[PDB]
DNA sequence: GAGAATCCCGGTGCCGAGGCCGCTCAATTGGTCGTAGCAAGCTCTAGCACCGCTTAAACGCACGTACGCGCTGTCCCCCGCGTTTTAACCGCCAAG
DNA sequence: CTTGGCGGTTAAAACGCGGGGGACAGCGCGTACGTGCGTTTAAGCGGTGCTAGAGCTTGCTACGACCAATTGAGCGGCCTCGGCACCGGGATTCTC
């Protein structure tokens, strides 16, 4: 038939999606999240686009940047699958928790 | 003229704020009138801003200048 | 009325509350009780609520 | 629990009572 | 008030990121891992955000108290101003 | 206009302005917005640089936002600068672990 | 409108100072925008609170040049002092 | 003689208030003093930020409300807000 | 005409006088309210006892009865929002929280 | 002669309850003074300068051991390396 | 030749209070590369600090605003 | 050596970058003057240098065992991929 | 300018399954580091003279806010166009 080895096309996403810059997480049900967490604050909130925007951005920024230092923390511990523990101990290091 | 209106000295039954039942205490951290305890529960954990609008709809809510 | 169904109603009704429409439920959904203080504490027990309750649609 | 009823809510909370009456809670239906 | 919607940050979305962060391979307890610290830090930023809002008597959030709730959180935002 | 009696692009009246406001302090000098200013326009001019020669190893003439991260991203200082900065539409630079690439 | 105003003409001089057959996004401008509005807010405050340290109510342009060389990092803080020190003398030379 | 002011005698009223039967070393009292000195900082500092951010020339109490808000986390915020709010409706009362 | 303090007639005792003229004179706004320095005199007390009164604690239990800068740090560090408001302050001569992980203790 | 481990978890216990300096004070200060001739010639150290500096130097140092010590025993180690601290310093953003 | 000073025992202390049980022999030369370098930038903004203020004495404040302006406040010794 | 799957190349539809223009309000020009800042002058706290000395501590080293580290078999859990289910995306007029 | 809502699309998300690369428990050779005692370096001690230089004070004076007159620099807004997203045939380069 026709297969790929597990690995392969998963390093060439890796390639792929650090090469573009376009935003990676769906728009709309992450806008329906934030008004969703919002509304524990204050009741019947508006939202501009470019704020909904802006939160993305900072949060799709947040989470790339975590998921290096998971990956360092599962190499560092002679792994190549990110762990739970690597995340917890990225924000521990990071001074989160 | 316009100075006909007259306030009252006596005793006033203090009933509920949160409900319309007859409540009989108070508290300390937000000076509300309550009937029992779930209503002391959802006094206790209600989201912030409103613990104010039930001393505004009572009245003497002495919002900041 | 239209301060105490904004905050019986807590988490946030779905509905365009007037205070034209709060006047006409109480034009038509109040009145005085003769002996208030016996009348009200036992008001709310489940002995019969459905019969003193009072409900409004929306569209 | 379980055991001691096998070996024997919104109804006792006054605050569904006096929110939304004596029949069960809102399913989060149109009417 | 909707249903749920931390399941809308779905699992190839996730996986995108790890790729974008350089992640050869991922657990099955990642994803859920990841919404969690998704959630909290959406609520520590839009808590900052809806208070801001809150000062200025607005009741419409705009992206400059975004700005300054990550600006004032650590993380400053360019391109949208400030 | 004290921008161009400095030979300066940036304006040195804005940036008086804004010294002025902004309760920094009670009086401001006269030659402090000069030198900020001076400031703030050679480090626009270093990162307009650098961003440029990115647009041009990218094949384009209009900088977007991916060659300014791309450009603050390879200079260390620049990097150091802006470590607590997230540049919208930037993305990440290309980096994959040697242990990640394929074996056997 | 009220006259929203930037640092957008100045940006794009420079830049067509820099490279004269290269132009710019409108996202790119901005970031470029929010750039200079935070090193300005970042130095002016270290300035401020360099003279507030000092029991002087001044900021002249020593507060800002030591400010300069607290933030910019390296070589980066060097050329910004040489090109500052360098405005303000042509300053005081037609003033 | 040039006398520089602290917070000592104020600390030492809330350390007499809260325990009788306890002291202080000096060391300890200067951390207090910087503590409070830092949180004035940035409390005021965030007041004022707010005040830039609505065109506003004033910081009234709300400023300072918000701020606190902002900066203090959960349930120390709460009292906070609490205690300022009494000691700004006791002081309006009392003229 | 019998004067009397503002920090008493808000109740404090933080200086409201002196908080005010810090205000004023510490570049923060052309003016400010009349609210803003009992307001933030009654922030800085409140915080003041949250801390001295963990402090004292930590005192009793070393049975010493003067609050040291290691009760100061014992008080903070075990405090999450307080650890969390001092996240970034070093405080001297204060040592760390004792803790030692699992793994490293006796099989 | 105890087992190699025990002195060690004893030394742990030790200086985890003490909060006095770890670092020799003269050393400390010949290395304080090394650094800062490439700075200002012929400078003057307050001694409240130099125990300030040691004290924020040993803070981070211990606070920096601590997270060394957890990426010890995240790779299923009870010794620290010098991976264990770059991995550390790459995390908090300082290499 | 001053970072020798910083012995072998005293990292070994430190590391001990951060709760460490054993320890490599490539520790000790990387600790006194890091110290160099925190050491470095503190003081360096401290003497900029000093120079700013026309002294020829670096003070106290001067180390508390160069570890406050790094984002590592010290209490203890003003400010 | 088969088979995708990036890259390359010529063509084309499209909209945002760039230049012009009306014109408003903020930067510049210019003078008084209260005053912060420069600055010489001066008291004295405090930093620097150092002679010898008890000794804690750093250093040096031998013995050895817990431990880093390579090797390895086995259960298993993500990877890849086709099919199927589902809702994000888009146009877009319209209430407020 | 945010919000609602058709309905129509289709790429993206779900579910499922074979299976191969990797997490992970077990084991063993070996060496790097711990523990303890002897030798030795110099930190810590204090004694105090010397004086640099931080700190304060008074006097002189040059700096900058401040009101006012006023013109163009800069922002909102309009429009032709060319960089660039799009698009599809085919070069071609990794993979198994």
């Amino acid at each position: 038939p026709h297969r790929y080895r597990p690995g392969t096309v998963a390093l060439r996403e890796i390639r792929r999606y650090q090469k573009s810059t376009e935003l990676l997480i769906r728009k709309l049900p992450f806008q329906r999240l934030v008004r969703e967490i919002a509304q524990d604050f204050k009741t019947d909130l508006r939202f501009q686009s470019s704020a909904v925007m802006a939160l993305q951005e900072a949060s799709e920024a947040y989470l790339v940047g975590l998921f290096e230092d998971t990956n360092l923390c599962a190499i560092h511990a002679k792994r190549v699958t990110i762990m739970p523990k690597d995340i917890q101990l990225a924000r521990r290091i990071r001074g989160e928790r | 003229t316009n100075i006909e209106s007259a306030p009252s000295l006596a005793p006033m039954k203090h009933y509920c704020d949160v409900t319309g039942l007859p409540a009989p205490y108070l508290d300390p951290k937000t000076r509300l009138r309550y009937h029992n305890k779930e209503i002391f529960a959802m006094i206790r954990n209600l989201p912030q801003g409103m613990g104010e609008q039930f001393l505004e709809a009572r009245g003497a809510h002495t919002v900041l200048k | 009325m239209l301060k105490l169904l904004k905050l019986k109603y807590y988490t946030g009704f779905p509905g365009k509350l007037n205070s034209s429409q709060t006047e006409h439920m109480v034009r038509d959904f109040c009145y005085v009780s003769l002996d208030y203080d016996r009348e009200l504490a036992g008001y709310l027990d489940w002995t019969g609520l459905e019969d003193r309750e009072r409900i409004v649609q929306y569209p | 629990x379980x055991x001691x009823x096998x070996x024997x809510d919104w109804s006792k909370s006054l605050l569904h009572a006096f929110r939304y009456g004596p029949r069960p809670f809102d399913p989060s239906s149109q009417a | 008030v909707l249903r749920d919607n931390i399941q809308g940050i779905t699992k190839p979305a996730i996986r995108r990121l790890a790729r974008r962060g350089g992640v050869k391979r991922i657990s099955g307890l990642i994803y859920e891992e990841t919404r969690g610290v998704l959630k909290v830090f959406l609520e520590n930023v839009i808590r900052d955000a809806v208070t801001y809002t809150e000062h200025a008597k607005r009741k419409t959030v705009t992206a400059m108290d975004v700005v300054y709730a990550l600006k004032r959180q650590g993380r400053t935002l360019y391109g949208f101003g400030g | 206009t004290r921008s161009s009696r400095a030979g300066l692009q940036f304006p040195v009246g804005r940036v008086h302005r804004l010294l002025r406001k902004g309760n920094y302090a009670e009086r401001v000098g006269a030659g402090a917005p000069v030198y900020l200013a001076a400031v703030l326009e050679y480090l626009t001019a270093e990162i307009l640089e650098l961003a440029g020669n990115a647009a041009r190893d990218n094949k384009k003439t209009r900088i977007i936002p991916r060659h300014l991260q791309l450009a603050i991203r390879n200079d260390e200082e620049l990097n150091k600068l802006l470590g607590k900065v997230t540049i919208a539409q930037g993305g990440v630079l290309p980096n994959i672990q040697a242990v990640l690439l394929p074996k056997k | 409108r009220s006259r929203k105003e930037s640092y957008s003409v100045y940006v794009y001089k420079v830049l067509k100072q820099v490279h004269p057959d290269t132009g710019i996004s409108s996202k790119a401008m901005g970031i470029m925008n929010s750039f200079v509005n935070d090193i300005f807010e970042r130095i002016a405050g270290e300035a401020s609170r360099l003279a507030h340290y000092n029991k002087r109510s001044t900021i002249t342009s020593r507060e800002i040049q030591t400010a300069v060389r607290l933030l910019l990092p390296g070589e980066l803080a060097k050329h910004a002092v040489s090109e500052g020190t360098k405005a303000v003398t042509k300053y005081t030379s037609s003033k």
